[PDB]
RNA sequence: UGAAAGUGAAUGCAGGUGGGAACGCCCUGGCGUGCACCAUCGACCGACCCGGAAGUUUGUCAAUGGAAGGGUUUGAGU
RNA sequence: UUGACCUCAAAUCAGGUAGGACUACGCGCUGAACUUAAGCAUAUCAAUAAGCGCAGGAAAAGAAAAUAACCAUGAUUCCCUCAGUAACGGCGAGUGAAGCGGGAAAAGCUCAAAUUUGAAAUCUGGCAACAUUUCUUUUGUUGUCCGAGUUGUAAUUUCAAGAAGCUGCUUUGAGUGUAGACGAUCGGUCUAAGUUCCUUGGAACAGGACGUCAGAGAGGGUGAGAACCCCGUCUUUGGUCGAUUGGAUAUGCCAUAUAAAGCGCUUUCGAAGAGUCGAGUUGUUUGGGAAUGCAGCUCUAAAUGGGUGGUAAAUUUCAUCUAA
């Protein structure tokens, strides 16, 4: 397969390099300082009514609804469940 | 209407066309025009060259990856492994292309070797006339308006001589290896379905 | 030319060439190819076939490019080659057999359609037919597949 | 050539049969030879309908693969 | 009661600026119908004409939230090619791009997000000096007061990185005269040779002799076809004597490099644009087909996150780019 046109590695076999990082490729990344402020407005600012919502269906542990609601609300599954787990993180934190 | 030979009409003149109709009357007048620009562009920038040096890069197809053509700039590794600083080259016309990096040692090697010639035909007038500092000539008096492509060509590989045949080569089926490495990428996904199915059965 | 035209020979009969009952009017059948299934089925089902209907499946941004593979047949290989290198092997038995590779002459495959002379030879190529392998083998050469 | 994945054109002197241009030969015809062309019989390539031999690795029992052979059907083919 | 600040007014306040025209080309908005479909309603005409707003000598676009699936390419624009192609279409009439490839031209970068905190280092305006000029018309520098500014002006950084550190080499003016040379530039100026005879005619610029010039036998004029009568034409991409500019030079002077910068390795950290992406829906658009762009409304994230990989969806990988 290799160095075949066909099969699964296919392709010329050459002497490979290591890209050097690209910087545009670390955005995405949390920062210390970014991390540090988001919490402080968090504590400042609260929750949004739908993330109060999520909230309490998932105390209430029907969680099936819950990632629902927030599927309608959001608009993906990616970002419901993304919701899903900060804000499961979140309750954890509070009940601890 | 349509009772002729031949194929059916597809003329797309149902718009206005003959409003944006265009003539090439000035075709020759273009030329012209293109090469006085051109002869004052090099008595303008003269003695360095007219056309700044280009790396030589692969084209992205199989249609033509066989071929070697002329890229944009070099990138920042070749032009650090060559011993030119970033900033130093844009001055002494030297292109430099963040956008592409070198995957291969190939092509590194390839740029890195083009620089490196570029830099032993080059000569860099002093800042100040009489001072020569660190990258300078000290004879700037031979200098001479002379083009890139005569000092170095983009060169294709050659086409591979005459080879013995072996005796690995002899017993090889080409159809063969083919039809079965095309088989074994189309179930490629087919297989680790299986494989992984029957991991969790068991 | 208008000097050998025949509108220069109509000049002095009345219709110029177009008849007196049926006369040359604008467009009395319509304007290109409508009507080829009212009025023109004769002409559409008789001289063009297929015109009309889907046939086959739909395919969405085909490019040309990673479908590019033009064939080379097994006769037109030695024909790649320079006259000198042909001249230097072509009859004479040397240790040494000549590289054929049909992706500079701009090929992605090798056909099998032709003969060999009987000067082994190697031939350098992306795909090839089952039969050309064939007959390259049986003629003393050996494909060496490219990537 | 197929909608595609894909495969991809020599049993033979690149094939028989009939008519044929031109030439040769023989005593008006006869014999040889057959260009171009059409009638035609077959071979090859692809699609379709069968048929499952190697080989490949991966499930070997299987997975993948698709040679031989069979159609006298099909193509804007050799 | 005085004050401070915020907000909001007024003045024929000090100094500025906007309108209108032209609109071939350029950026948008808005927006048809005739017509084609042998009728006609989707379609087409056509993202056209008309209407509206806004620019320049070009405009726009432009340094990737870009292609691709390669041995990968590398801002934009234009040309040829892809290609009348993929696709879109009462799949009817008809419509219809893009990647690669070849060329013309090429040039890169600037902020927001950082404590200068051992010192707002920044800026407008008044006034007073000096200075400079396509220019008594232009353009500034310095000083000093009022003010703007900490609800953030400078330096520093822009992802291609960078910042903090660490040793160790290399590098440097936003200068101002002078002199001459070398170029460019619009412009005043200079330009070779028959009008010699005979015939015709109102007139010779015609015909016939005899000549001359030619780097000039383009063209015009002059009482008929004039290289030699005249303006010109060639020499000329030049001589000349006056001008304006360009890049070097040859020097003089002011330049406080204590500084500023490139490179080198860092067990390090590394801020990256929100009613925005995205989702649904409705219009409109596209070749974009379970939506290509745009817009309305509803819902509205995120932090290895978020875009795009041209058949909807869920999950998992892989590339790629880094939006608002």
């Amino acid at each position: 397969a290799p160095g075949l046109v066909v099969g699964l590695n296919k392709g010329k076999t050459l002497t490979k390099r290591q890209l050097p990082e690209r910087p545009s490729r670390r955005k995405g990344h949390l920062s210390k300082r970014t991390a540090f402020v988001r919490s402080i407005v968090r504590e400042v600012a609260g929750f949004a009514p739908y993330e109060r919502r999520v909230m309490e269906l998932i105390r209430n542990s029907q969680d099936k609804r819950a990632r629902k609601l927030a599927k309608k609300r959001l608009g993906t599954l990616k970002r419901a469940k993304g919701k899903i787990e900060e804000l499961t993180s979140v309750i954890q934190s509070s009940r601890l | 209407a349509i009772h002729v030979k031949g194929q059916l009409p597809n003329a797309h003149f149902h718009k206005d066309w003959q409003r944006y109709v265009k003539t090439w009357f000035n075709q020759p007048g273009r030329k012209l025009r293109r090469r006085q620009a051109r002869q004052t562009k090099a008595a303008k920038i003269a003695p360095r060259p007219v056309e700044a040096i280009r790396p030589a890069v692969k084209p992205p197809t199989i249609r033509y990856n066989m071929k070697v053509r002329a890229g944009r700039g070099f990138t920042l590794e070749e032009l650090k492994a060559a011993g030119v600083s970033r900033r130093v080259a844009s001055t002494i016309g030297i292109p430099v292309d963040h956008r592409r990096r070198n995957r291969s040692e190939e092509s590194l090697q390839r740029n890195v070797e083009r620089i490196k010639v570029y830099l032993a035909h080059l000569i860099v007038f002093p800042r100040k006339a009489g001072q020569p500092k660190k990258g300078d000539a000290t004879d700037v008096s031979g200098a001479e308006q002379t083009d890139v492509a005569a000092v170095l060509p983009i060169t294709q590989e050659a086409v591979e001589e005459a080879k013995p045949i072996t005796e690995e080569a002899k017993n090889f089926n080409a159809f063969s290896t083919l039809s079965n490495e095309r088989a074994y990428a189309r179930y490629a996904g087919a297989r680790a379905a299986f494989q992984k199915k029957r991991a969790e059965e068991a | 030319p208008t000097h050998v035209s025949k509108t220069r020979k109509l000049r002095g009969h009345v219709s110029a060439g177009h008849g007196r009952i049926g006369k040359h009017r604008k467009h009395p059948g319509g304007r290109g190819k409508a009507g080829g299934l009212q009025h023109l089925r004769s002409h559409f089902d008789k001289y063009h076939p297929g015109y009309f209907g889907k046939v086959g499946m739909r395919r969405f941004h085909l490019m040309k490019n990673p479908l590019w593979r033009p064939t080379v047949n097994l006769d037109r290989l030695w024909t790649l080659l320079p006259n000198e290198a042909r001249d230097k092997y072509l009859g004479k038995n040397t240790e040494v057999a000549p590289v054929i590779n049909v992706l500079q002459s701009g090929y992605g495959k090798v056909l099998g359609k032709g003969r060999l002379p009987e000067t082994p030879v190697i031939v350098q190529t992306r795909y090839v037919s089952r039969r050309a392998e064939e007959k390259i083998k049986q003629a003393g050469g050996v494909v060496e597949l490219i990537a």
